[PDB]
């Protein structure tokens, strides 16, 4: 029996899952999450999986910084006084949980100034028996960044925006395309999703 | 798909790429810029990894950079949702069910004995005094 | 300056070292010898992993270390 | 449950800087906005600019720009405030707060609230003037008094009637400010069975220049 | 109980005081009636053993009002793999002389199963400890019931995170720290056998016995207690033993 | 920027009925992408923070009484206030939580009617001590008059003077839910003594006439 | 943003950088001055680097390379200003009588032999009994 390592969140909306590497043999996994003054709430016993779903407690509150640890039970029984552990990085689901890659929704030129609307992709984040739109947790800090090109040699001419909604001018000369970006300007680390899938008219 | 020799008319981005499934070269042809064509090839060609239907027990799908995300319901978890929440009424599950005592028996979901002073009511989970002085309750508090 | 102070004449090594507390959490009123104030005072003893400085009482606290 | 606990009151001298603090205490400091609201008397609510701790993003309003700075330190979970070369408008209070869950949710949990003065008077005790009516052939049954408070610094000043006894039916109203000074004034009707009659007296205590003044209410005025 | 706050009166029933000659020597914890729980280091060089009294459900010192149940002890219960002078297997039980009689301010605590307090009971890291310890690392002894909030680590997490101090005792399997690593929050020195009671659903249980810890509340360390999952089954045995005519013995263990 | 008209300055209300509250603002809050309104609605009780009490102009913070309610969609936005009690006097808050720079309201003082009472005005000449230091400010002061708006006009020998004057109002008390505007005039001692006649008029709504009060100074 | 029909064409900023996608050359060929050019294409792929407020104290920012270069001031030393030391342990002679031991700008005091300083430093004692 040995202590499992290289603990990683890998979340995108907030659909968090906890990864460790050391394969299984002779030995199986127990991973409990808890806040900084919390209660150890234990998940995934005795299981084989090298990875756990945390999603349904970072859920429950999304702002509070949670601490994860994962036992190594040996295989067949508990321990002799202690089980073997390794906790896992501090993980603040507000700050850090990547964001989805948005897509484009619609886009319509009116007059000569086109209107690039975005669709909002939910989260895993719950309320009164629905999620949580990608606006309703974020808010004031979820900007969009365009990029607007003729169709031959590129040219990003890059735009930002304070909502759902785009309101530019072209010159009524060549289909543009369209590429948004969800940026959240207060972070510090994933503040940039990965650009939409490219859509052009 | 019309071939023509395709290569002489400048092509737009839609008409060759977001239309025929282009390869790298007609992209970086189109772009001509090595940085952004490969930031276009990796969320183009990315390719949708929700073609095998990942998430069981009813979970949706939603598809992203070479990954997906299974919106499980609410009575499962899992990443593909795979595990029953309400199969795990052990008495690992944080003292699972029993207020007092959980016992693992043996192929049967587990019984809630509890402690000496106390008895068990209906509901068969929890357990409440039978004495005037229990264990560590507090009467000042009531 | 240069005071004239006896140096105790250590006939016993083990009550000239200092008060060790000890790391238990008890409270016995033990007694150790004190290397400053020429009395085998009062101590608060945690009860265990302390020095050789602890007494049960004044009679052996003056015995075993102040030269009778 | 949560709570903000801000500075305590400051008096500085025009030119000088203050500098406002907020600790919070019972959520997570890092992951909520702390906002900071400037409320001049008599001119409401006005938002300055909040700052999210650890990140360090800032927003100030455009009419603070320079004015207020917005620090934050995490180790100690406080925030910090510092507004630069005070003029004689930034006398007013001010509050920090802590932005709600679900997204431009307002401010959940308020601070205490940071009383700031800046002017360039000085600590003086009043000299209070007492007050008494003139020819006055009515006189009935109902008499009013009263003790003009002028030419004090700071605010504010304690005034009552007969060492508290003659509490009931007084108005003191707020210490209105003129050349650079405040005045304030307290007045008191009783019945004539005790004025004109003995000792009808108002008690001043300016808590900062430790004065007690007991004035009496005397006739011929 | 340094950084402590007072437990009102009767909010810590199960706390008990020991006296020798009057004087304050340990704490305690009340299991049902006669038994009694305190680290087993409280009595180790304590000479005329029939001045041993039992005061529980105390609540201030320099006071004798009517909520002062006083008893004996006949009889203290080590185990006998514990060594004289040393940390290792601090718990005693003590047979009372004479049966106490409960009351609101007398409400027994008693231990858990050895498998709910391994499971369940180790998991909350939200437990009070209470005595009437000093209030300084030199010494005031507080008159007033002190009590105190205390969190849990596990052994590894105090190897790794406290200072590495080489002389102090080592951590067993018998032992888990507790404490706050800042130096606020710490019982000092009239707490040892003091209950580390651990709320859970509307019941308190027994998970731990305050045993040592180097200084009150240093910098970076922890309060080493005394995991009583290791012996409940062994007091659970004892407690419904026949009495026996000795006055110290040390009964085996496992 | 966004502006934020609170349509009633201050308005009053017997405890008990329902009353609505306006707060419009010139850049539409609902945001097309989930359907909400982002204004967020806040109590203040003179001498105490601002509590919240709405936030996405219909949802209730946790401990909100039951009778707050948003409404509105768009620029204009109401809150309601049912069966109106002694602690809803207070002054409310809208906010633009949409866009930066955040900007707040106007505010809407909220008022206890009472029966209206006329005034009870009486003029004051100076102190004995007030002219030895060297000061002339003649006080004339009112009492229990409502509602809140009153006009004062201060006279010197016939002559209406507007320099120089102070006014000061109180909050409404809990006995009697009155204010008492005290107007003062300050002046040095040759001013004061180049005139004789003082007189300060006292023109409320409680009647049509102003109720005269005056002293000489050949009298004192 | 080599078209056809180009080069032999007047430069152009926006018609070559912005509405198509000029290389380096194209930059200079508009801008001459290379430093000037820099002033934009450390713009041009580099987005911005310094948009939030990573170097604390006031830190302006030129924003060249994606290595996001920031300029600090005095008082503070670091890159992004946040070593908040007061640039010496000169201050009181680092709160003491003698001296401090400028151990890479720490705060660790010391005393003259035989005068034994305190743990965190105060003023110099005698050691023994007749120093
Ligand atoms: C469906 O497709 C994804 C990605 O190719 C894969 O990870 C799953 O295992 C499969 O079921
Ligand atoms: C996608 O979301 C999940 C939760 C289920 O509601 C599915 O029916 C739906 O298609
Ligand atoms: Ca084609
Ligand atoms: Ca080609
Ligand atoms: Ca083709
Ligand atoms: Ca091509
Ligand atoms: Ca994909
Ligand atoms: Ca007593
Ligand atoms: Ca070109
Ligand atoms: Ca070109
Ligand atoms: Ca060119
Ligand atoms: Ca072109
Ligand atoms: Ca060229
Ligand atoms: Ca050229
Ligand atoms: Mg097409
Ligand atoms: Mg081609
Ligand atoms: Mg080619
Ligand atoms: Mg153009």
């Amino acid at each position: 029996t040995v202590a499992a390592y290289n603990l990683t969140w890998k979340s995108t909306n907030f659909k968090t899952i906890l990864e460790w590497e050391p394969k299984p043999v002779n030995q199986v996994y127990t991973v409990q999450i808890s806040t900084k003054s919390g209660d150890w709430k234990s998940k995934c016993f005795y299981t084989t999986d090298t990875e756990c779903d945390l999603t349904d407690e970072i859920v429950k509150d999304v702002k509070q910084t949670y601490l994860a640890r994962v036992f190594s039970y040996p295989a067949g029984n508990g321990s002799a006084g202690e089980p073997l552990y390794e906790n896992s990085p501090e993980f603040t689901p507000y700050l850090e949980t990547n964001l989805g890659q948005p897509t484009i929704q619609s886009f319509e030129q009116v007059g000569t100034k086109v209107n690039v609307t975005v669709e909002d992709e939910r989260t895993l984040v719950r309320r009164n028996n629905t999620f949580l739109s990608l606006r309703d947790v974020f808010g004031k800090d979820l900007i969009y960044t365009l990029y607007y090109w003729k169709s031959s040699s590129s040219g990003k001419k890059t735009a930002k925006t304070n909502t759902n909604e785009f309101l530019i001018d072209v010159d009524k000369g060549e289909n543009y395309c369209f590429s948004v970006q969800a940026v959240i300007p207060s972070r510090t680390v994933n503040r940039k999703s990965t650009d939409s899938p490219v859509e052009c008219m | 798909a019309n071939a023509f020799l395709e290569e002489l008319r400048p092509g737009s981005l839609e008409r060759e790429c977001k239309e025929e499934q282009c390869s790298f070269e007609e992209a970086r042809e189109i772009f001509k810029d090595a940085e952004r064509t490969k930031l276009f090839w990796i969320s183009y060609s990315d390719g949708d990894q929700c073609a095998s239907s990942p998430c069981q027990n009813g979970g949706s799908c939603k598809d992203q950079l070479q990954s997906y995300i299974c919106f499980c319901l609410p009575a499962f978890e899992g990443r593909n949702c795979e595990t029953h929440k309400d199969d795990q009424l052990i008495c690992v599950n944080e003292n699972g069910g029993c207020e007092q005592y959980c016992s693992d028996h043996t192929g049967t979901k587990r019984s809630c004995r509890c402690h000496e002073g106390y008895s068990l009511l209906a509901d068969g989970v929890s357990c409440t005094p039978t004495v005037e002085y229990p264990c560590g309750k507090i009467p000042i508090l009531e | 300056t240069d005071t004239e102070l006896p140096p105790l004449k250590l006939m016993h090594s083990f009550c000239a070292f200092k008060a060790d507390d000890g790391p238990c959490k008890a409270i016995m009123k033990r007694f150790f010898f004190n290397i400053f104030t020429r009395q085998c005072e009062e101590f608060i003893y945690g009860g265990c992993e302390g020095n050789q400085n602890r007494f049960e009482s004044l009679e052996e606290c003056k015995k075993m270390c102040t030269r009778d | 449950q949560v709570h903000l606990q801000q500075s305590g009151a400051e008096l500085m001298k025009p030119g000088a800087s203050v500098k406002i603090s907020c600790k919070a205490s019972g959520y997570t400091f890092i992951t909520y906005w702390i906002e900071w609201v400037k409320q001049r008397p008599g001119h409401g609510l006005e938002w300055i600019g909040d700052i999210l701790p650890g990140s360090g993003s800032t927003n100030y309003n455009e009419n603070f720009k320079g004015k207020a700075t917005f620090t934050a330190d995490s180790s100690s979970n406080t925030a910090y405030m510092q507004l630069s070369s005070l003029t004689s408008e930034d006398s007013a209070v001010y509050y920090c707060a802590r932005s709600g869950y679900y997204g431009n949710s307002g401010f959940a949990y308020w601070g205490q609230g940071t009383l700031v003065t800046v002017s360039a008077a000085k600590t003086t005790p009043p000299s209070v003037y007492p007050l008494a009516p003139g020819s006055a052939a009515q006189t009935n049954s109902m008499v009013t008094l009263g003790c003009l408070v002028k030419g004090y610094f700071p605010e504010p000043v304690t005034v009552t009637w007969n060492s508290g006894s003659l509490s009931s039916g007084v108005h003191t109203f707020p210490a209105v400010l003129q050349s650079d000074l405040y005045t304030l004034s307290s007045s008191v009707t009783v019945p004539s069975s005790t004025w004109p009659s003995e000792t009808v007296t108002c008690n001043v205590a300016h808590p900062a220049s430790s004065t007690k003044v007991d004035k009496k209410i005397v006739p011929r005025d | 109980i340094v950084g402590g706050k007072v437990c009102p009166k009767g909010e810590c029933p199960w706390q008990v005081l020991l006296l020798v000659n009057g004087a304050q020597l340990c704490g305690g914890t009340l299991i049902n009636t006669i038994w009694v729980v305190s680290a087993a280091h409280c009595f180790d060089k304590i000479k005329n053993w029939r001045n041993l009294i039992a005061v529980l459900g105390e609540h201030d010192l320099s006071e004798h009002d009517g909520d002062e149940q006083s008893r004996r002890v006949a009889q203290v219960i080590i185990p006998s793999t514990y060594v004289p002078g040393t940390t290792n297997h601090d718990i005693a039980l003590l047979r009372l002389h004479q049966p106490v009689v409960l009351t609101d301010h007398v409400v027994p605590l008693c231990l858990p199963e050895r498998t709910f307090s391994e499971r369940t009971l180790a998991f909350v890291r939200f437990s009070l400890v209470s005595g009437w310890g000093q209030l300084l690392d030199r010494g005031a002894t507080a008159l007033e019931l002190m009590v105190l909030n205390v969190p849990r680590l596990m052994t590894q997490d105090c190897l790794q995170q406290s200072r590495k101090v080489g002389d102090s005792p080592n951590i067993t399997e018998y032992m888990f720290c507790a404490g706050y690593s800042d130096g606020s929050k710490d019982s000092c020195k009239g707490d040892s056998g003091g209950p580390h009671a651990t709320h859970y659903r509307g019941t308190w249980y027994l998970t731990g016995i305050v045993s040592w810890g180097q200084g009150c509340a240093t910098v970076g360390h922890f309060g080493v207690y005394t995991r009583v999952s290791q012996y409940i089954e062994w007091l659970q045995k004892l407690m419904r033993s026949e009495p026996r005519p000795g006055v110290l013995l040390r009964a085996p263990f496992p | 920027d966004i502006v934020m008209t609170q349509s009633p300055s201050s308005l009053t209300v017997t405890a008990g009925e329902k009353v609505t509250m306006s707060c419009k603002s010139s850049q539409s809050l609902l945001s097309s992408g989930n359907q909400k309104n982002y204004l967020t609605w806040y109590q203040q009780i003179p001498g105490q923070p601002p509590k919240l009490l709405i936030y996405w102009a219909s949802t209730r913070e946790s401990g909100v009484p039951d009778r707050f309610t948003g409404s509105g969609s768009g620029t204009d936005f109401t809150l309601t206030i049912n069966s109106v009690q002694a602690e809803d006097l207070a002054v409310y808050y809208c906010q633009n939580d949409y866009t930066y720079p955040l900007t707040f309201g106007a505010g809407t003082k909220l008022e206890l009617k009472r029966a209206d009472a006329a005034p009870t005005v009486s003029i004051f000449p100076p102190s004995s001590e007030q002219l030895t230091s060297g000061g002339a400010s003649v006080v004339c002061f009112l009492n229990n008059f409502y509602p809140k708006d009153i006009n004062v006009k201060w006279k010197i020998d016939g002559s209406e003077r507007q320099n120089g004057v102070l006014n000061s109002a109180t909050d409404q008390d809990s006995k009697d839910s009155t204010y008492s505007m005290s107007s003062t005039l300050t002046l040095t001692k040759d001013e004061y003594e180049r005139h004789n006649s003082y007189t300060c008029e006292a023109t409320h709504k409680t009647s049509t006439s102003p109720i005269v009060k005056s002293f000489n100074r050949n009298e004192c | 943003a080599n078209s056809f029909l180009e080069e032999m064409k007047k430069g152009h900023l926006e018609r070559e950088c912005m509405e198509e996608t000029c290389s380096y050359e194209e930059a200079r060929e508009v801008f001459e001055d290379s430093d000037k050019t820099n002033e934009f294409w450390n713009k041009y792929k580099d987005g911005d680097q310094c948009e939030t407020s990573p170097c604390q104290n006031q830190g302006k920012c030129k924003d060249g390379l994606g290595e996001y270069t920031c300029t600090c001031l005095e008082g503070f030393e670091g890159k992004n200003c946040e070593l908040f030391t007061r640039k010496l342990c000169s201050l009181d002679n680092g709160d003491c009588d003698q001296f401090c031991h400028e151990e890479q700008n720490s705060v660790v005091c010391s005393c003259a032999r035989g005068y034994t300083l305190a743990d965190n430093g105060k003023a110099c004692i005698p050691t023994g009994p007749y120093p």
